């Protein structure tokens, strides 16, 4: 495996730096690859043969190489860039290719972006299956990490929850869902249920009641 | 354009083979080789091999006693298949068209390194600081470029799109789809979400568009949630107008094919 730092950080429009360490039989026969994993795209190569930037990739992505330590440098960050960065070499056979260990970038000055929250009840046809689920969906928010809090009418409810890990949209914000498994006896035994979703020290609550049909 | 496109099973049990197929399009498989990478969660890329345009197969050492891949032209699909899997092996799995050369006569010296002829016995690379016909011997830290200066060249071209591959001794589920209707006090105004709950299935990977693919703007699918039962849910909702919500069909396409499993779940409106 090729050495990367596990992470960097760049601030927004300026410039940063990702080094690729290997030997003289990988690195050092002078053709390293660079590759850009979005979280939930496809992988995405960047450069090739050293500092050749593959097709579509723009300007603003430049490979270079000294003896055995290869180095990307992205300029101008923008949020888009944020994603794990893979650097490769071929080693002793062009059909035997070391990947490096990955890094993962964070783009810094990014503004604050608050959650928009989303209640569902449980669906009617869910009962009749005797079952319920709550479904607290939440979108648009950065930095993306949330905590969530259920509350069965003013009691806080720890069982039957289930809460991604945040993950990022399309337009550089954040996703997340939180489901809370009930049976129906619960659902309608209780005068509401509430979905409290905590970002950046301010608290969004929304909440549903068994009597509206 | 080039396309690459993986199948195969979502599920594998373990100590079984894992077989995928990739299927070529925007080129023949007779002029550019194709490999195979993968990703498991939270790791690095890890190589696994490529056929080139001969049928000459390349493999990752540590794995290929485990790995085997073939080809074939006419039907412009190449296989790969993994014995004796674990849970080490589940990963998002990509073919890919590949770039592979060996080239030979690179004399040029790496940096902080001078390329001379005023070396005992030739033409070789010293030490930009070194001075005398010695500085090619390695006791100076330098060598002689005589003969064979192979270098290798590898890099992937077009990625495909990548299969989700789970190897784990659970089984299959498929999803329960239940419609996800706003009531009268969950609009947002001119707008409304309305969705579908895909509930208790395993393994990933779902899908879901919506009036067969012609609704898309507004259109948010959230990523799954694994749940403590081992099993994943996922919710995808779209905005639409509020004066349609109980006017225009809206009806979301749900696939998940590791359980063979096809649901078009009608929203309707609440009544309250």
């Amino acid at each position: 495996v090729l050495n990367q730092p596990s992470s960097v950080s760049g601030s927004l429009g300026q410039r940063v730096s990702i080094t690729c360490s290997g030997s003289s039989s990988n690195v050092g026969n002078g053709y390293v690859s660079w590759y850009q994993l979005i979280p939930g795209s496809a992988p995405r190569t960047l450069i090739y043969g050293d500092t050749s930037r593959a097709s579509g990739v723009p300007d603003r992505f430049s490979g270079s190489r000294s003896g055995n330590t290869a180095t990307l440098t992205i300029s101008s960050l923008q949020a888009e860039d944020e994603a794990d960065y893979f650097c490769a070499s071929a080693e002793d056979s062009s059909s035997n290719a070391v990947f490096g260990s990955g890094t993962t970038l964070t783009v810094l000055g990014q503004p604050k972006a608050a959650p928009s929250v989303t209640l569902f009840p449980p669906s009617s046809e869910e009962l009749q299956a005797n079952k319920a689920t709550l479904v607290c969906l939440i979108s648009d928010f950065y930095p993306g990490a949330v905590t969530v809090a259920w509350k069965a009418d003013s009691s806080p409810v720890k069982a039957g929850v289930e809460t991604t890990t945040p993950s990022k949209q399309s337009n550089n914000k954040y996703a997340a869902s939180s489901y809370l498994s009930l049976t129906p006896e619960q659902w309608k035994s209780h005068r509401s249920y509430s979905c409290q979703v905590t970002h950046e020290g301010s608290t969004v609550e929304k909440t549903v009641a068994p009597t509206e049909c | 354009q080039v396309q690459l496109r993986e199948s195969g099973p979502s599920l594998v049990k373990p100590s079984q083979t894992l077989s995928l197929t990739c299927a070529a399009s925007g080129f023949s498989l007779s002029d550019k080789a194709v490999g195979w990478v993968r990703r498991a969660p939270g790791k690095a890329l890890e190589w696994l091999g490529s056929i080139d345009t001969g049928g000459s197969t390349g493999y990752n050492p540590g794995l290929k006693s485990r790995l085997s891949i073939t080809k074939d032209n006419s039907k412009s699909q190449v296989s790969l298949s993994i014995s004796s899997v674990t849970s080490e092996d589940s990963a998002t799995y990509y073919c890919a068209t590949v770039h592979q050369k060996t080239a030979e006569g690179d004399k040029t010296c790496p940096d902080g390194y001078e390329h001379t002829c005023g070396c005992i016995g030739g033409c070789g690379c010293k030490r930009s600081a070194c001075i005398g016909a010695l500085c090619c011997q390695a006791s100076l830290g330098g060598w002689l470029s005589d003969g064979e200066t192979y270098t290798y060249e590898f890099h992937v071209d077009t990625w495909g799109q990548g299969l989700v591959v789970t190897v784990s001794s659970a089984s299959t589920k498929g999803p329960s789809v239940f419609p996800l209707a706003p009531s009268s006090k969950s609009t947002s105004g001119g707008t409304a979400a309305l969705g579908c709950l895909v509930k208790d299935y395993f393994p990933e990977p779902v899908t879901v568009s919506w009036n067969s693919g012609a609704l898309t703007s507004g259109v948010h699918t959230f990523p799954a949630v694994l749940q403590s039962s081992g099993l994943y849910s996922l919710s995808s909702v779209v905005t639409v107008p509020s004066s349609s919500l109980g006017t225009q069909t809206y009806i979301c396409n749900v696939n998940h094919k590791p359980s063979n499993t096809k649901v078009d779940k009608k929203v309707e409106p609440k009544s309250c």
